[PDB]
């Protein structure tokens, strides 16, 4: 698809306000269901983050990350970014952003096609 | 109208035809906007 | 949405006491159809 | 979590390998899942039509699987140029858990 989704980094290593962005060019915000986020420690499999809304109003989140990570969107030009607070763990991990391209991802899921490229921070 | 499917296949028990999941549109608090919200129903509830 | 597994609603009754009481009620109602006749119990017919 | 073949499988151009995720009744009873991953150094992304079928438009003319209370993939046919690695995805009935633990590493002669 038409896609230029890109991120803006931040080094929040001995500190607790992580906030990074991403924004696409192709389509629009309400051209799919939402956009998703996944996290991966360098050697581990994957850690999934619950999701936003977008062309919707309902949010989703993740157990073991409850009352902990806050998600939003900005709707100026394809911004859907995050303000996660109070980072404490040694989860110095990589990220990626994702499209849905889906049917009903709405109990759980029809498949996550998320292209992404390299959404990388190594923030100790 | 309801866009809707059987919910959770590969559950090959006696519980198979039960519990379709469905999807629709709904008016918002304010009049012009639209909203999408999603639910479960039983197979005796809703007819195609 | 459903937390847990998927099951269905089912309803237990005591077998022997049920047989005892229904044998009692048919032994009663044989007064109204002759002491010698054969009686049969069947399921529901249909309808809605 | 999911039990998803730790990477001791032995890849080669003889194509004798299998992929088998062990799942609970709440795991496998959720839906069909996946086989759609790719090489590291990049977001490992392939696509499947969520099971056992041909993906969107074309990704490959080479896959095919089943699902009992299980997540099979026995993959057989010479595609050693696509020496890639794979993962899982699922929805188990932890609280609302789009969750998995997948990972593969296979080889070549
Ligand atoms: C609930 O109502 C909203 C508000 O209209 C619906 O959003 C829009 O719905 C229409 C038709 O349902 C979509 O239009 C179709 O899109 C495809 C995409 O190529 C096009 O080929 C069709 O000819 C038609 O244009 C539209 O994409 C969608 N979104 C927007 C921003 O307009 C929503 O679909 C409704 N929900 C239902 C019916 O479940
Ligand atoms: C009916 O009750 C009698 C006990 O008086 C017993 O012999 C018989 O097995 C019972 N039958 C059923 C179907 O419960
Ligand atoms: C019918 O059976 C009942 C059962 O006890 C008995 O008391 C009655 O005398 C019988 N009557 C006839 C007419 O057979």
């Amino acid at each position: 698809e038409v896609q230029l989704l890109e991120s803006g980094p931040g080094l929040v290593k001995p500190s607790e306000t992580l906030s990074l962005t991403c924004a696409v060019s192709g389509g629009s915000i309400s051209s799919s269901n939402w956009w998703s986020w996944i996290r991966q420690p360098p050697g581990k499999g994957l850690e999934w983050i619950g999701n936003i809304g977008g062309s919707s109003g309902n949010t989703y989140y993740n157990p073991s990350l409850k009352s902990r990570v806050t998600i939003s969107k900005d709707t100026s030009k394809n911004q859907f970014s995050l303000k996660l607070n109070s980072v404490t763990a040694a989860d110095t991990a990589v990220y990626y952003c994702a499209r849905d391209s889906s049917g009903w991802p709405w109990d759980n899921r029809f498949d996550v096609w998320g292209a992404g490229v390299l959404v990388t921070v190594s923030s100790a | 109208t309801l866009q809707c499917t059987n919910y959770a296949p590969n559950l090959l028990s006696n519980m198979r035809g039960e519990l379709k999941q469905c999807s629709f549109n709904m008016t918002t608090e304010l009049r012009d906007k639209k909203q999408k919200v999603y639910s479960l129903f039983y197979r005796l509830d809703v007819v195609q | 949405d459903i937390i847990g597994d998927i099951r269905m609603a089912h309803c237990n009754v005591s077998k022997a006491t049920w047989n005892e009481t229904l044998g009692k009620v048919v032994k009663q109602l044989r007064k109204h159809f002759g002491n010698n006749t054969i009686i049969r119990f069947a399921q529901s017919s249909g309808g809605d | 979590s999911a039990l998803t073949q730790p990477p001791s499988v032995s890849g080669a151009p003889g194509q004798r390998v299998t992929l088998s995720c062990t799942g609970s009744t709440s795991n496998i009873g959720g839906f069909y899942v996946q086989w759609y991953q790719q090489l590291p150094g990049t977001a490992p992304k392939l696509l499947i039509y969520e099971n056992n079928k041909r993906p969107s438009g074309l990704s490959d003319r080479f896959s095919g699987s089943q699902s009992g209370t299980s997540a099979s993939l026995t993959i057989t046919g010479l595609q050693s140029e696509d020496e890639a690695d794979y993962y899982c995805q699922s929805y188990d009935n932890s609280l609302s858990a789009q969750v998995f633990g997948g990972g593969t590493r296979l080889t070549v002669l």
